[PDB]
């Protein structure tokens, strides 16, 4: 059992600076460095993945409308309502192959090992999320990026959100097939709540518990360095306090 | 003809989002988006720029040529990105 790092950061009402913290995290990891966790919650919010384009995805009216905040991730995948009941996770580790799958499903089995703490049947998962059988409802999905030396994970698992937020977000094709989705949405997603019930901090400690045994390592508690710091505040300063980064239309590195 | 679309497309895991913009034969521009992962993540721009502009025939050439160059795109075979692209 090696020694990780374990990151309490979030700021939930700015979203933009949490995904920040992200991509500081993950750009400043030098191969060899402890691994690192990290928990974090957003307040009303749509993220979406790397390859999205906000105004093909979601409805930016309504989000106005309801104060809900647009931002865009690092990573690929996947668009998605997050709340104060969403629990957020990151795991960056040294790397010395491209292996993104396996990372997945390491992952994954992370995931699975922290809920049977918690007395529940979990199950993977093709790739990316993780369900409780009833016939299976989707509690947690995920995505990540690899570079040479450092992979990055992160996850958000749905412990107490409002479920039928996930479909009012998205851009409906006919808004009179809005129905179709949505109904469709609430059979295949579920909150931990729904099986156990955990307040968000007892599922964030059998997460720190899962995560420690399954990749053998023993994360402390640690705060964020200098380093990451500054890197953070330029990554907000240069792109993901922009509207064109978030609108999904900046694909270029600034630093 | 000058012509434009855009086009939606299911994979096995994820949606690849096109639009073409056609002038004849050949290809004047084009944005590819969606739901999927890409490594290196800035070969999607690679991709838009091999594709700008050749001709709408020779786009598998393209596809797979892209691919030897060594990229990874999990759930998503290069066959999708060939069903994604085709308007006929």
């Amino acid at each position: 059992h090696m020694e990780g790092r374990l990151l309490l950061l979030e700021t939930p009402g700015n979203t933009r600076m949490s995904l920040a913290y992200d991509e500081a995290i993950y750009r400043s990891f030098q191969y060899g460095d402890k691994p690192i966790l990290r928990f974090y919650r957003h307040d009303r919010s749509v993220i979406i993945g790397y390859f999205q384009v906000a105004e093909e995805e979601v409805d930016l009216d309504y989000m106005k409308k309801n104060g809900i905040m647009l931002a865009r991730r690092y990573t690929g995948g996947g668009a998605v309502y997050h709340d104060l009941g969403d629990l957020n996770f990151s795991v960056v580790r040294s790397s010395d192959d491209m292996d993104i799958t396996s990372m997945f499903r390491t992952m994954n089995e992370a995931v699975v090992n922290s809920l049977r703490i918690l007395g529940l049947d979990a199950r993977p998962g093709e790739l990316n999320d993780v369900s409780i059988p009833v016939g299976e409802k989707k509690i947690m999905g995920a995505a990540g990026a690899m570079r040479k030396g450092a992979k990055l994970w992160h996850a958000a698992m749905l412990v107490h959100t409002d479920l039928d937020m996930l479909s009012a977000v998205l851009k409906v094709p006919d808004e009179k097939f809005r129905d179709k989705i949505a109904k469709s949405t609430r059979e295949r997603v579920a909150n931990v709540t729904d099986f156990v019930d955990v307040s968000i901090d007892e599922v964030r400690n059998a997460l720190i518990r899962g995560f420690s045994e399954t990749l053998h390592i023993d994360f402390r508690e640690d705060t964020i360095t200098e380093k990451e710091e500054s890197l953070a505040r330029e990554l907000f300063d240069k792109k993901y306090s922009t509207e064109e980064w978030n609108m999904g239309l900046l694909r270029k590195e600034v630093v | 003809m000058h012509m434009m679309y855009s086009k939606n497309w299911k994979a096995k895991k994820g949606l690849i989002r096109v639009t073409l913009d056609l002038d004849g034969n050949r290809i004047k521009d084009i944005h590819i988006s969606g739901d999927f992962f890409m490594f290196p993540e800035d070969s999607i721009n690679r991709l838009e720029d091999m594709l700008r502009g050749s001709s709408i025939e020779k786009i598998n050439d393209i596809i797979r040529d892209f691919y030897n160059q060594g990229v990874i795109t999990p759930g998503v075979e290069p066959e999708d990105f060939i069903q994604a692209l085709r308007v006929i």
